[PDB]
């Protein structure tokens, strides 16, 4: 059950769908409709459409009527009369979207067509977001996306990471487990897979496939460093170098200058770290420098 | 009267094209200078 | 496992996409869009694409609406479907997308053409910054690169750091590895490897290379120097010469003139060093000081 | 391992690279934008060309965005694909770039070209500055310089210090190790090395010269004195002859005059000054005094 | 555009001088001094940018970039 978590199907991929509607039944925690125009004008199309015509010149102030934008997911294989779920985000000035409902709102594509419809009761959690919410199932499928799979000798293993070795070790899995020309390695990301033709014969080599497992081979030593949340992470394959390192505020536990010996895995090198007695922002600047100088026998990324 | 040929105050070419630059050495430096004067 | 920790495969690289977005669902702490024109611009451009026509004379102040810069990373061999994370960043006046969301937004090259599509929910730490968030598989890859992977019989293998001793190291290695002509130094950074023509034999001679260990020589002395964060760094190839050092308030422990003995190793210039008393700060200028005098066999890199 | 550290390899050289960017996702510490018109007037650029028109007349009054200027390094052999560090300082009344992310930026050359793409997510320490940051692997190289290396039977190393004995004594360690007339000085600063005609032939050679190891013959005595840090640093070589010192609040300890040894090593000379009970300060004036007179024979260098 | 109130803060106008050795050698990397000119009140955490050394024949012999070192 691993070649599943590592690689993804060809062909068989996610698209978003996004749309504009209105969410009633608020607490008087809706728009205000005088610094937001399209939220009356678009209460005045619904009810044009429902069949009301409220003359264009008259003041309308309401409270429990918020003008959102409904953002979903297109997921693979998609069949009208299935549902899906939908994010549904105020857009001005509007206070809070507790007990509101969504309206008949159609999602369309980046082509602009639509295929979704979405409408429902949003669930706001109540520290907490309020103009933002979720609908479980919340929109059902209109359109559906003509598809390849099925036709054709040739799959590809699309690698979430690109990696030499894991494509390397499966294509080697996949041609232990069936065959000797069952896969073959395009690239460090793809990895093409031969499949009798036919479209339940394909579904049932991606099912053998599918939960395969697969031992991963050591990746490259990688430290990230997240400033704007204060954080780092650093992999099993980073190793330290010796070398001396000072920073304010920080001293033996006596001088100012510190001793980090050469570290070869990760408890060495957090053992080493953790002598210097460094809060974390410290460390980001410590790891900073030890990457300038050489020290630090990994790859630096600021995320 | 008006149509005697006559020369003109600034005589010659009223332009002048640039000259294309000197070949860059291989040396490894981006910093490359013409013949200095 | 080290030289794929050393060097980088040419012609697999990252490029870097950029985008344009709107972020809505903030509670009140959008743009003002009174000092922020292109937000309620581009809203007004989506809800035309979406089919409703604002009157051009009208007052929109909104406050849950952002206008956001988009940044995102395109992977070596990607290809359509596959997800990557994105970086949100506020542009004007907001003050905070803490619970947002990404509309479609279109990630562009250097070249201006659309290489992904982003839409997703934002993460925001919340000391920690409020205008800049990340999400993770927020965007989908649309095009793909062409590449001259698995064409020709040599690849290059460009090391990280330039260094003759391990160019040549590395390229003693795969010689010794993978035959007598197998590998070859063009420059201290780059070793040509010759591989069998295909795009499945190239990925297993990678796959061997990748994961091979190579001995790492010592680099050149260096002492690095952050002035902005105050910190100092010194590898282990750092040695010190005897000499005299006086500073402000730093004396014997009486005199203001401190010998400081010649030393072979780290450890010996840490205890030197330490025997000062000085502040990293003071640290600074006596290096300095110490590399213009000559006692500091290093090279004094400031960052 | 010294001649590495002693010496720089002709044509190995390292170039400057500069540019300008954006840094967006500012907590409103970034540019006023009114004192900084070049500001808005590049984000209205990149808006432009990322497709947004906002019309000429309008006041935008942006609180995330700061205008800055990115430095750079271009290494030796630099290959595309391959990523460099980056400096990222603002410019015009800005307050901070603690959490800012640095758009795509490209770093042009002396010549006007770009050879470096920048973008990434600056770290700031935060007495730290703020303004300032840096970006590891920020920069994605573009474009390669043409090299001569490999071309021709002579290469030139370039000492650090120019030196006759220290040229002589490389140019005797490399005859020692590699033959007769492997190696030759031409000055004070330069030694010719001849080597075989082709890129690997060169690169064994400079593997095998540079890790050599040469004994450092000892350099002209020198006493560096930095007034703006209040420094004082003095190599093994300072002598000192027997003269009388005076200056305000010193005296014996009596008389005003006190007087100093003749010192024929670096122990004697400290103690001998410490003898005086000067601040570093007051001995910087002493020392200058004693140049003048003629009691220090050493070169007296104020940096 | 010619006309505009420029204000700033974090930008100081330098004087860098400097050292040509004896047998200089193009490549070779030389410590340089940055001195402000007018009213500016601290360099502390600046970088200098791009700088032609001129020499007395007003001919460039080297080119100045990096992070000034304050003592503070």
């Amino acid at each position: 059950e691993r070649i599943r978590d590592l690689t993804s199907v060809q062909g068989v991929r996610e698209n978003s769908l996004i749309g504009y509607g209105l969410v009633v039944g608020l607490d008087g925690t809706g728009d205000q409709t005088t610094q937001t125009p399209f939220t009356t004008q678009t209460l005045n199309n619904m009810l044009s459409q429902l069949g009301i015509t409220v003359p264009t010149g008259t003041n309308m102030q309401l409270k429990n009527v918020a003008a959102v934008m409904v953002t979903a997911s297109y997921p693979p294989f998609a069949r009208q009369g299935q549902t899906i779920d939908v994010v549904v985000s105020s857009m001005g000035n509007a206070k809070s979207l507790r007990g509101g409902t969504l309206l008949m709102t159609p999602l369309k594509g980046v082509d602009s067509q639509v295929y979704a419809l979405a409408q429902g009761n949003i669930l706001v959690g109540g520290v907490n977001q309020l103009n933002g919410g979720r609908i479980t199932n919340g929109a059902i499928i209109e359109r559906e996306l003509p598809t390849q799979f099925g036709a054709g000798n040739t799959i590809n293993l699309q690698l979430n990471d690109e990696d030499f070795t894991m494509a390397q070790q499966i294509t080697d899995a996949i041609n232990r487990a069936r065959g000797y020309g069952s896969a073959t390695a395009l690239d460090a990301r793809t990895v093409q897979v031969r499949v009798p033709s036919g479209n339940s014969s394909q579904v049932r080599f991606l099912a053998d496939i599918q939960n395969m497992e697969v031992n991963v081979t050591p990746q490259d030593a990688k430290v990230v460093i997240n400033s704007r949340t204060g954080s780092v992470v650093m992999n099993r394959e980073v190793t330290l170098d010796s070398c001396a390192v000072a920073q304010g505020n920080l001293s033996v536990t006596g001088g100012s200058l510190q001793s980090v010996r050469s570290s070869a895995n990760l408890n060495s090198v957090v053992r080493a770290l953790n002598a210097l007695g460094a809060t974390p922002m410290d460390l980001m600047s410590i790891l900073q420098s030890m990457q300038s100088a050489g020290c630090l026998r990994a790859k630096l990324e600021i995320i | 009267c008006a149509w005697i040929p006559a020369k003109p105050l600034v005589q010659g070419a009223t332009t002048a094209q640039p000259i294309p630059g000197p070949v860059p050495v291989a040396n490894g430096s981006i910093f490359q200078s013409a013949q200095p004067i």
